[PDB]
């Protein structure tokens, strides 16, 4: 009941992303120091490449919620552009106004 | 570039402070970072962004 | 000639002349200043054929200073100060002339941020491996120190033996002159000639045979930074240049028979802001534990009585050609654009 | 002290000035506690603080602090 | 060190060791055999000295403290 | 622009204020009584009352700002000032009792003398006859003329010929030329009337 198939991919790398944060960030932390030896993060370096490809938060997009469209989006409400006019020239967001100056 | 009082005086002040205390090279302070704040894909903007 | 005075001997000069032009001759010039003299201030003598010099309380108060010198005690410092082109460098140029007609040797550096600043041959020394050699900043000033004090440099004899090279030395007895002649022929021992001049002049004053005046205008740089770099692109500082290292010492109160009069300069400084000219502020800590004990003279923006004989005597040379010019109401222009500052009121009159 | 002066202000683009113009003077002017021709070394802004006094016949009348 | 201090302190200065070393040489120069330490420097001559020395060192320098420290040391000096 | 129409130039003369009333005409005396009640645009930042202002060096020093640089325009100005007032004390000084009184120091009217040397008369305009050009002579207008000798003075001081030489050298050089009726503006004139005179004949197009 997603918008489609590609919002759906996104929200399985979000539900994945999120089950893996804790694992990856552990993981992460061996490599991300010159303190431990290298024979130990060359083995962590092996651990987070077998993760699963999902769990990788750069694989997540921001997509509109209602429309699943890619570019164009507003973080702050996580709408497309499109989507965000349309409620904006209905006075439908609050406090949102066209701008004249 | 620092006295002995000084560069004592500014590892005493980190102990105090809850800082890092042994001598850090700036790659691994990434370490401190990385538990210093929540993973991206643990933020409710991430896991949360679709209704 | 209302700006004017016929009195053109440094050593007469009063309160009474305050505010006047003395004229110095051609003669005194090109012997006593062959380097020295503001940028702007040899333009005016070129473009009216004559040298003429303001007579104002700072110059008289250091005048009166150095008349009542004690030869015996250590020698005093003294720093001229003030805001830009207020008229530091002509105020030690006055005082400087007083001791050339004094038969004072005179040891004079018309700048010293020229030493620490854009060096395009910096040598490494031989004489100490961990200083640098300045051969053209070097050369340059030992043909201007001959030239001020040549009836001096065949008097005076040097009391040790100096090694060039292993070829040549300059044995003990020989004129001093003979060590400002290496350094100028052979431009790789200029700044060893230069160390040896203020060594021995420093050394022998202190013996009685001549009195020293010690004259370097922009003394902030000796203890500021350097822009100068290594081969491996590192900062140089002031100590490891051979001309401050040895600049730096006599500038010491740790002789007597003369004294050090300097001034500071903010223009042509490295790492100042432009409205810095207090001593501490241009000298900074190093600087003024330096010169400490030192007696500073303030110089300021000419006072109404001043700035009048300034405006005659630019209107006396017909520099001002605005027809405007001469009246009242274009000298109030002049006196609130410049504020009374000689610096700006000369190059506004440049111009007019 | 008991001399009189005047008060008023100025607006030029994003900049914004008070002046404090006193009855008596010399015609020293301080900008931020600062002499003018030190505060403003460029000659046209000094020429715009002559202006006005200028244009009166009021050169070396007035102490000004702004 | 010195350079740690965040106050300025006159005492076992470099300004207490040049006025010393200068004072000396003045003494020598008049042949005079008065040489002790606590004599010159219990003087009020180097006591308006070290407290013109401190108010440059501690506070904002001015025209009028540099007036101040010029007026000290041209007693010390005998420079009239 | 920000200014509505009502608002009016301001008029920065000294003497036009204290001009006695007596002196006044009728027509006069009401052009005063109306501005009091008419607004008027503030002066701008160009233009004084200094008794030391010329309009046409503040002019020529705009004609030569690049990208609004007018600190380094005027810079350039008054160094030329004081480049032509030098070349000529060095003249005077060099010269006999008798040549004396013929050389000139003021550069004011060095500056202005050179330009009016170099204002063209007479210019041309570049026509279309049956699909081609012919150029037809006009007398120019005295905006024209005087725009022309300050555009010609600094293009030429441009021109990559000069190699290395500072502008107040080159512009006092060219203004000392032009003062002379001598150089490559005063030849620009001279070709320009040439020409014109060689085109009498297209003045009926
Ligand atoms: N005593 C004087 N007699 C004649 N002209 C003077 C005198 N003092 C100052 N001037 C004028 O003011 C100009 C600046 O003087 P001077 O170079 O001595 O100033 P300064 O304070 O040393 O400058 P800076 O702050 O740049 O080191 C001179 O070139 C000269 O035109
Ligand atoms: N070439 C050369 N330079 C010398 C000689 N003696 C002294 N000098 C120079 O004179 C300067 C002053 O001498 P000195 O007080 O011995 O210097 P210091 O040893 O560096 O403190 C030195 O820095 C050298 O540049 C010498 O025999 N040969
Ligand atoms: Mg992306
Ligand atoms: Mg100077």
């Amino acid at each position: 009941h997603y918008v489609d198939w590609r919002m759906w991919r996104d929200v399985k790398r979000r539900k994945m992303a999120y089950e893996y944060a804790d694992e990856r960030l552990r993981i992460n932390s061996l490599r991300k120091n010159t303190i431990l030896p290298k024979i130990l993060q060359d083995v962590a370096d092996e651990e987070i490449a077998a993760l699963p490809r999902d769990s990788c938060p750069v694989r997540i997009r921001n997509r509109c919620v209602m429309t699943s469209r890619p570019r164009g989006v507003k973080r702050r409400w996580r709408l497309s552009r499109i989507v965000f006019r349309h409620l904006a020239d209905h006075g439908q967001l609050s406090g949102i106004q066209r701008a004249t100056w | 570039s620092l006295s002995e009082y000084a560069f004592r005086m500014s590892r005493l002040s980190a102990r105090l402070f809850g800082e890092v205390t042994r001598p850090t090279n700036s790659k691994s302070m990434k370490v401190v970072k990385l538990f210093s704040e929540l993973p991206l894909a643990k933020k409710k903007e991430t896991y949360d962004w679709y209704p | 000639a209302i700006s004017r005075t016929n009195e053109n001997d440094p050593a007469k000069h009063g309160d009474q002349h305050e505010g006047q032009h003395y004229n110095i001759s051609p003669q005194d010039l090109e012997t006593v200043f062959p380097h020295g003299l503001p940028p702007r201030f040899v333009m005016q003598v070129k473009t009216f054929s004559e040298a003429c010099l303001m007579v104002r309380k700072p110059a008289l108060e250091l005048l009166h200073y150095l008349k009542n010198t004690s030869f015996a005690y250590p020698a005093i410092r003294y720093l001229l100060y003030g805001e830009k082109g207020t008229g530091k460098t002509l105020s030690l140029c006055h005082v400087i002339h007083f001791c050339a007609k004094q038969d004072w040797l005179i040891l004079h550096i018309p700048d010293a941020h020229l030493w620490v600043k854009n060096c395009r041959d910096l040598l490494q020394s031989s004489y100490n491996k961990q200083r640098f050699d300045q051969p053209l900043e070097a050369s340059t000033w030992l043909k201007n120190f001959k030239t001020t004090n040549e009836r001096f440099l065949n008097q005076i004899k040097v009391q040790e033996k100096y090694v060039w090279n292993k070829r040549e030395s300059t044995e003990k007895g020989s004129p001093l002159g003979e060590v400002v002649e290496q350094g100028i022929t052979r431009v790789r021992n200029a700044t060893d000639a230069v160390g040896i001049v203020l060594k021995e002049l420093k050394r022998q004053s202190s013996l009685g045979m001549f009195h020293l005046l010690v004259a370097v205008d922009g003394i902030n740089a000796l203890w500021g930074r350097t822009t100068l770099k290594r081969e491996d692109k590192s900062p140089i500082a002031p100590e490891e240049l051979a001309l401050v290292h040895n600049l730096r010492k006599m500038m010491k109160n740790d002789w007597h028979g003369g004294a050090i009069v300097s001034a500071l300069s903010q223009t042509g400084s490295l790492f100042k802001p432009r409205k810095a000219y207090l001593p501490q502020e241009l000298l900074g800590k190093e600087g003024f534990d330096a010169l400490d004990p030192f007696i500073p003279i303030l110089v300021s923006n000419y006072n109404p009585k001043e700035f009048e004989s300034c405006i005659q005597y630019y209107l006396e040379n017909n520099w001002l050609q605005h027809e405007k010019a001469p009246t009242e109401e274009g000298k109030k222009e002049l006196l609130f654009l410049s504020n009374a500052n000689p610096s700006l009121l000369e190059r506004h009159c440049a111009y007019l | 002290q008991g001399m009189a002066f005047s008060k008023s202000e100025g607006k030029r683009k994003t900049a914004k000035a008070e002046a404090i113009v006193y009855k008596h003077g010399s015609g020293r002017i301080k900008v931020n506690g600062i002499d003018y021709q030190l505060y403003f070394p460029i000659t046209q802004d000094r020429e715009q603080l002559m202006f006005p006094f200028h244009f009166v016949d009021r050169l070396g009348k007035h102490d000004v602090t702004c | 060190t010195e350079a740690d201090m965040e106050e300025y302190i006159w005492e076992n200065s470099s300004s207490e060791r040049n006025i010393l070393e200068t004072l000396l040489q003045m003494k020598a120069a008049e042949k005079n055999m008065e040489i002790n330490k606590e004599e010159l420097l219990g003087t009020k001559e180097i006591e308006e000295y070290k407290k013109s020395v401190v108010s440059l060192k501690n506070e904002e320098e001015n025209e009028n403290s540099i007036s101040q420290y010029k007026e000290s040391v041209k007693r010390l000096l005998n420079v009239t | 622009s920000r200014y509505s129409p009502e608002f009016k130039d301001p008029l920065i003369d000294k003497e036009y204020y204290r001009k006695p009333v007596e002196e006044l005409t009728e027509e006069e005396k009401y052009v005063r009584e109306l501005k009091k009640t008419q607004l008027i645009k503030a002066a701008p930042a160009g233009k004084t009352s200094s008794v030391f202002e010329d309009p046409v060096i503040s002019k020529f020093t705009n004609m030569m700002m690049i990208g609004g640089n007018k600190v380094l325009a005027r810079s350039l100005m008054i160094q030329t000032l004081e480049a032509v007032k030098r070349k000529q004390f060095e003249k005077y000084h060099a010269a006999s009792a008798e040549e004396q009184a013929t050389i000139e120091r003021n550069p004011y009217t060095i500056f202005h003398q050179a330009l009016k040397n170099c204002e063209p008369m007479i210019g041309l305009v570049p026509i279309l006859k049956g699909g081609r050009f012919y150029q037809v002579p006009v007398p120019l207008p005295d905006r024209r003329r005087r725009f022309l000798a300050m555009k010609w003075m600094i293009t030429e001081c441009r021109d990559k010929k000069h190699q290395r030489t500072l502008m107040p050298e080159k512009l006092s050089h060219k203004l000392l030329e032009a003062f002379h009726n001598q150089g490559p503006v005063i030849k620009r004139k001279h070709d320009l009337h040439k020409m014109a005179e060689a085109n009498r004949a297209l003045a009926h197009y």
